[PDB]
């Protein structure tokens, strides 16, 4: 059973330092080529660094001079020391067994990954706004309504409807990172327009990092 | 009495870098102008000596080491370098005195389908010492379980075939390399230039 | 310098189909190539190494082929667990460039989106910002264009959009587009409209409101 277990990820400010660990089982780290590969949110994969059994190290151009790959033979662990972190270093970082240059075997075993978020943003709970159903132009049977969960950091937020009693037709969108460095997300639900006057619709927003719990009643706007 | 450089540079076959060839050159007159005024080499770098002044120099012995590597690995054949070649195949010392000469050999060393006769050491626990040659083919233990000559999980064949194809990018094509080491000991000089 | 061009970006397929994913290297890289499969929130998984060697444990329906510049990954009879993103990777030189990726998604009947526009709430307007939201609900295929118009002026650089993963029940997508303006800019205009182009629509559907419920 081969295991690559990572730790060390977390939130850090630009210019800060972080150290990632990768405890291995099922092979000897010091006897192998060992790599770090990273994946920015919603992006592809990018090789970062490699350490050879003899001690040679290589780095991708973007991290050269800032990152240091290392290992501890006694602990059978691989390390990534990340200094002078930039916002573009935000990624899930994976350790993997193998090399990428003249190495036909590829990266056969990978760790579970560890998220590193590099940001100057402050932890903030979201503001919750209604996306009121269009009563002023009632559709043929189905209305849509929702909540705009705006300006929070870091991820994640959880959204439920009517304390979990409303699940059908719900779409909670992936958050977008705004230029301010805060996230924004919408949660929508399609319902029978016949129910707009008789059924109460409340979105339950939870944001654990700021201990925020908001319930927002979404009503058809009065004219 | 001319130094047999043609034997080295114009050899029909070159060695694999892991099993690099060494030819002791002694008791002869060496004309380095034959090599230096030839525009057939993509690499011609000297260390501890000037390439123009070689014809007015005398050495105890000259070693000519030859092998094949990719074009992008020729940079590893220099003092103070790292990589799969410098580390596990052919290592120059920091105090290297001599010349490193290279040229693209795609028309001789690559074939359609791949030339699997040229190899390099991919796996080795520690780096080679300068001028060390390791020709072992024993199964490489990458974990705690012994291999017992059996290839498989955490049990690698230490050498990798280059598989040179003519359709490879120029930096991945085979390059013939000759390393001249100039030895100066407290003994008679057997290799002098044209005097 | 090696460029890897993986195609297609998206591949629509059904369970039991034979699927091929292509990877093109800008120069000859022999058999130094690997194929990976990745599922959302999970680490990549090696399928094929040395361009055509099936990694141990990987199903026989997965196979790699090619040498030099043109590589293909074939899945001979697609299973539900195969809908994932696939990546090629060059193993010839640093930095071991990965391909852009191929999302293997589920084929279904064409479905036009239901379009909804939402004006900013009065609560949001009080704090100085106005978010206008356009929802495209349960459509197929994934390709759709949302164009924001403010008093007929085509808006650019002031909107962000988000798409859900393919629905596990009906295999459709839903898309949200948000137009962000300052309250002062929002109040300088009357007509807010989000024009939607999709294969399921005969012509582009427009949803609009006039500021101040006009
Ligand atoms: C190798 O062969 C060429 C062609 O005959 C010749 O010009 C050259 O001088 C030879 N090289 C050496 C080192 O003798």
């Amino acid at each position: 059973e081969v295991q690559l277990v990572e730790s060390g990820g977390g939130l850090i400010q630009p210019g800060g330092s972080l150290r990632l660990s990768c405890a291995a089982s099922g092979f000897t780290v010091s006897s192998n080529y060992m790599s770090w590969v990273r994946q920015a949110p919603g992006k592809g994969l990018e090789w970062v660094s490699v350490i050879y059994s003899g001690g040679t190290t290589y780095y991708a151009d973007s991290v050269k001079g800032r990152f240091t790959i290392s290992r501890d033979n006694s602990k059978n662990t691989l390390y990534l020391q990340m200094n002078s972190l930039r916002a573009e270093d935000t990624a899930v970082y994976y350790c993997a067994r193998g090399d990428v240059s003249g190495y036909r075997y590829g990266l056969d075993y990978w760790g579970q990954g560890t998220l590193v978020t590099v940001s100057g943003a402050s932890t903030k709970g979201p503001s919750v706004f209604p996306l009121a159903p269009s009563s002023k132009s009632t559709s043929g049977g189905t209305a849509a309504l929702g909540c705009l969960v705006k300006d929070y950091f870091p991820e994640p937020v959880t959204v439920s409807w009517n304390s979990g009693a409303l699940t059908s037709g719900v779409h909670t969108f992936p958050a977008v990172l705004q230029s301010s460095g805060l996230y924004s997300l919408s949660s929508v639900v399609t319902v029978p327009s016949s129910s707009l006057g008789t059924q109460t619709y409340i979105c339950n927003v939870n944001h654990k990092p700021s201990n925020t719990k908001v319930d927002k009643r979404v009503e058809p706007k009065s004219c | 009495n001319l130094c047999p450089f043609g034997e080295v540079f114009n050899a029909t076959r070159f060695a694999s870098v892991y099993a690099w060839n060494r030819k002791r050159i002694s008791n002869c007159v060496a004309d380095y102008s034959v090599l230096y005024n030839s525009a057939s080499f993509s690499t011609f770098k000297c260390y501890g000596v000037s390439p123009t002044k070689l014809n007015d120099l005398c050495f105890t012995n000259v070693y000519a080491d030859s092998f094949v590597i990719r074009g992008d690995e020729v940079r590893q054949i220099a003092p103070g370098q790292t990589g799969k070649i410098a580390d596990y195949n052919y290592k120059l010392p920091d105090d290297f005195t001599g010349c490193v000469i290279a040229w693209n050999s795609n028309n001789l060393d690559s074939k359609v389908g791949g030339n699997y006769n040229y190899l390099y050491r991919l796996f080795r626990k520690s780096n080679l010492k300068p001028f060390e040659r390791d020709i072992s083919t024993e199964i490489y233990q990458a974990g705690s379980t012994p291999c017992n000559g059996v290839e498989g999980f955490n049990c690698y064949f230490p050498l990798q075939s280059y598989g040179f194809q003519p359709t490879n990018g120029v930096g991945y094509q085979p390059y013939r390399v000759v390393v001249l080491s100039f030895e100066l000991l407290h003994a008679p000089a057997t290799v002098c230039g044209p005097k | 310098d090696i460029q890897l061009t993986q195609s297609p970006s998206s591949l629509s397929a059904s369970v039991g189909d034979r699927v091929t994913i292509t990877c093109r290297a800008s120069q000859g890289i022999s058999s130094y190539l690997a194929w990976y499969q990745q599922k959302p929130g999970k680490a990549p998984k090696l399928l094929i190494y040395a361009a055509s060697t099936l990694e141990n444990g990987v199903p026989s329906r997965f196979s790699g082929s090619g040498s030099g510049t043109d590589f293909t990954l074939t899945i001979s009879s697609l299973q539900p667990e195969d809908f994932a993103t696939y990546y090629c990777q060059q193993l010839n030189s640093y930095p071991g460039t990965f391909g852009q990726g191929t999302k293997l998604e589920i084929k279904r009947t064409v479905a036009a989106p239901s379009v909804f526009i939402f004006p900013p709430s009065d609560e949001q307007l009080k704090s100085g910002t106005a978010s206008v939201v356009c929802l495209l609900n349960n459509f197929y295929p994934r390709e759709a264009k949302v164009q924001w118009k403010v008093d007929n002026a085509l808006q650019s650089g002031n909107s962000q959009e988000s798409v859900t993963e393919q629905d596990s029940k009906d295999s459709t997508y839903s898309l949200s587009s948000t137009l962000t303006l300052s309250k002062a800019d929002y109040e300088k205009h009357k007509v807010y409209a989000c024009e939607v182009t999709h294969q399921g629509l005969s012509s582009p559907v427009t949803k609009s409101f006039n500021r101040g419920e006009c």
